């Protein structure tokens, strides 16, 4: 989570590829950015003086800060700005929070509040695993994993095995359409079985 | 500073997601094959011109030492090497782990067992402090996350640098924000070793997964010719014949750039803070030319509530040339 | 990447067709017979197919008539490389391949 | 007639690198110089196709 | 609302660039008016 204040009109500056004040000097948001950015006002609880970033020689990279003040000898290159309830609308104080997460091949760490269930084995049923949702069947498995691993791929890229989060163990996954049928039948005007 | 042939040397897991039997090949920063690499000696005192310089990070660095009695103890990143700009240090004594992140003051050369790694260090950030001989590290940077990758391993060489295939591990993917350009090395003090140093080079590099996330071995896919097939037709065994082979030999490494020497600037103090807007009935129109577009110059006092733009990307709009604005 | 070695692997396969035709036609025999000194086999004149030594090229002169009736106007393994490096009016179609 | 239809397929397969496939542009590097490639990924995907 | 275009002519509006020196008979990547690509740059007898 990366926390910071800045004016209301530059709410819209804290975007992928989006350039501004905040984007160029201050804080940039990453290229393939996956995450979330929520932002709200501020305009009564935070008041007073606080600085930015106006003059730099280079673009900062994604993800990069600097706290290097008084660029030289007395440049200071930190213009400062003023937080009141009288302020309009664009210049009001918003309080900005970046939720910078990714999911992988890893146990994970922030879940979602839901209660686990009973496991049926040997059945088409829908499963959800760690927020990864999918339709088959789970038999008991004799794959063996890796100690962070928590799921198997194909050459298709098709998971056939997962790690179970609860009583940790491998189960396999097999597709509910099981085999290849073919139907034998003379002319529907002669008979129908 | 004598330069040491590293042969498929500086291979390491640049990707953090699991593959299993397969043959991937990806194009990323990478240590190439066969490269030349720098050498410097070290080892109270030891033996006269026995130092270490500034090098120079890059965009990745590959540092394998050769040690007898643990005589090289840790990296002093940074970016300009004074307490103007933030410096980071990984060393360690006891079972010490210290890595933290600081304005420091340094030494003309850090000792530390009789610690003199710093003078003194303010503002610090980020610190984690938790608690014959060939190791070898590959240290990146990007997207605000230093990662480590490392191998360790005992030898009985003499003298060089044995040769072979290294696959490294990461263990650290630290967030420390600051940005580096230099670094250097921190040698301990008692009361022969030597490390190499190569840099990493955009590439094209493929890989063998022995089923189990282990990589089996690599190849660079512009090495030779040979290597060039290997990758061309994705497989590392190649039957007798002849194939033609597509493009992995030839990259840029420079920047060419060409503007017309226009250095007058045209008013965006004129047009935009005007003396009067006319009605929305009335709107008036005004050719710009001749001129450098800055868009800088607001960005000290003015601030915008939207500024969208159709077709192109405000990002890139500073490094356009147009022909007719209105 | 698997879309292009289905490409390759295709083209490959239609190129050492084409060299094998050209195999399967013309060498029947693997013996080569000299060619005689006279070409007049009982009043029968042969000198119009059987090639003559008095040539820069070893083809017959019924051969060297059909040769010159088709015209090679397409290019791409006759013509040098270096070539292209000409003036608006060498904008061909061969170097842009 | 077999020259002429090599020559022309090879010809055709030539032209037909004019189409911009529904893209702003034929050409890629007024793709690359005019946008970030946040959305010209997506351009360049349809060229590619 | 700033309505810009750019064909086949000369440019009056810029970016604040420096103009760098220029490399011939070698594989650059080049930057010309504001039109970026990679290529190998060689004198021209064309004419324009
Ligand atoms: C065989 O027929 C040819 C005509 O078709 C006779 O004339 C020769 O023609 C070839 C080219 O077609 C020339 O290179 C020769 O010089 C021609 N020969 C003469 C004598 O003019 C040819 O003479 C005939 N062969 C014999 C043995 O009479
Ligand atoms: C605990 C800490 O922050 N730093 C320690 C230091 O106190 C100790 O003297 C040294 C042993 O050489 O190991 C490190
Ligand atoms: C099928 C099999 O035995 N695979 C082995 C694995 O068990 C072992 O852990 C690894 C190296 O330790 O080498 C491989
Ligand atoms: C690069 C630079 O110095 N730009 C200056 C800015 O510092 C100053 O604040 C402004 C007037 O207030 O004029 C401009
Ligand atoms: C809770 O988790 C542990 C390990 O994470 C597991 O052994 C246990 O079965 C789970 N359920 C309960 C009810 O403790
Ligand atoms: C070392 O290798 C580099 C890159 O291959 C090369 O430019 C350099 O000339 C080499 N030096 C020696 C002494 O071989
Ligand atoms: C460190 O900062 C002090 C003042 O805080 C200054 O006198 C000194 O020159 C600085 N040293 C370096 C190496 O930046
Ligand atoms: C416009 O100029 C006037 C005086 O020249 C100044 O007082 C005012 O702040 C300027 N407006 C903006 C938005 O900078």
């Amino acid at each position: 989570a990366d926390t910071f204040l800045i004016r209301s009109s530059e709410v819209r500056q804290v975007a992928p590829g989006e350039t501004g004040v905040i984007a160029d000097y201050n804080y940039k948001l990453p290229d393939d950015f996956t995450g979330c950015v929520i932002a709200w006002n501020t305009a009564k609880q935070d008041t007073g003086n606080y600085y930015y970033r106006s003059h730099r020689k280079t673009k900062l990279k994604p993800f990069e800060r600097d706290l290097s003040s008084d660029d030289g000898n007395g440049v200071y290159t930190l213009s400062t700005y003023d937080f009141n309830p009288n302020v309009p609308v664009a210049y009001q104080a918003t309080r900005v929070v970046v939720l910078s997460f990714e999911l992988l091949n890893a146990p994970a760490t922030v879940c979602g509040p839901k209660l686990s269930t009973q496991l049926v084995k040997n059945q088409c049923v829908n499963f959800n695993f760690n927020g990864l949702k999918g339709t088959g069947v789970l038999t008991p498995s004799l794959k063996r994993f890796q100690s962070f691993q928590q799921f198997g791929r194909d050459t298709s890229d098709f998971t056939d095995s997962v790690r179970d989060p609860q009583t940790l163990e491998i189960l396999d996954i097999s597709p509910c359409s099981f085999g290849g049928v073919s139907v034998i039948t003379p002319g529907t005007n002669a008979s129908s079985e | 500073m004598a330069q040491v042939s590293s042969s498929r040397r500086g291979v390491y897991y640049n990707d953090d997601i699991f593959r299993s039997d397969v043959l991937h090949l990806t194009q990323d920063y990478f240590l190439p094959f066969d490269s030349n690499l720098t050498q410097y000696f070290s080892l109270s005192d030891r033996y006269t011109y026995f130092d270490n310089p500034i090098l120079d990070f890059g965009d990745g660095v590959y540092f394998a030492a050769t040690e007898k009695s643990n005589v090289i103890r840790g990296w002093i990143f940074g970016s300009s090497f004074d307490n103007t700009t933030q410096s980071a240090v990984i060393v360690n004594n006891s079972t010490h782990i210290i890595i933290r992140v600081c304005n420091f003051n340094l030494c003309k050369e850090p000792m530390y067992t009789n610690s003199w790694v710093y003078q003194s260090a303010f503002n610090c950030t980020y610190d984690r402090v938790e608690k014959k001989d060939l190791r070898e590290y590959v240290f990146k940077n990007r997207d605000g996350f230093l990662s480590v990758y490392q191998t360790y391993t005992a030898v009985n060489l003499p003298r060089g640098l044995p040769q072979g295939f290294s696959v490294l591990r990461p263990i650290l993917k630290l967030p420390f924000g600051i940005n580096i350009t230099s670094y250097r090395v921190v040698m301990a003090m008692f009361s022969s070793a030597a490390y190499y140093v190569g840099n990493l080079k955009y590439s094209t590099f493929m890989l063998s997964f022995n089923e189990n996330g282990t990589i089996t071995d690599a190849i660079d896919c512009s090495q030779n010719p040979l290597a060039e097939l290997k990758c061309t037709i994705k497989n590392f065994n190649v039957n007798k014949g002849i194939y033609q082979t597509s493009n992995f030999r030839v990259s840029p490494t420079q920047e060419v750039v060409r503007f017309p020497n226009i250095t007058n600037r045209c008013p965006f103090d004129k047009v935009f803070n005007a003396t009067r807007f006319p009605n929305v009935y009335a709107w008036e129109r005004t050719k710009i030319s001749d001129c450098v577009a800055d868009y800088t110059v607001l960005y000290n006092s003015t601030s915008f509530s939207t500024f969208k733009c159709y077709g192109v990307s405000p990002s890139k709009l500073i490094d356009l040339c147009f022909t007719s604005v209105y | 990447g698997s879309f292009c070695t289905q490409l390759n692997r295709a083209l490959t396969g239609i190129a050492i067709e084409q060299d094998k035709n050209t195999q399967e036609v013309f060498a029947q025999v693997k013996q080569m017979y000299k060619t005689p000194a006279i070409k007049d086999f009982g009043g029968f004149n042969f000198s119009q197919i059987l090639p003559d030594p008095s040539k820069p090229t070893k083809r017959s002169f019924i051969e060297d008539l059909l040769f010159n009736k088709v015209t090679l106007a397409d290019a791409g393994f006759m013509k040098q490389y270096g070539e292209c490096l000409g003036d608006i009016s060498a904008r061909d179609l061969i170097c842009a391949q | 007639d077999v020259v002429n239809q090599n020559a022309q397929a090879l010809n055709t397969l030539v032209k037909q690198l004019s189409s911009n496939f529904g893209a702003i542009s034929s050409v890629l590097n007024d793709i690359l110089s005019r946008l970030d490639k946040v959305e010209a990924e997506v351009q360049i995907d349809r060229l590619i196709t």
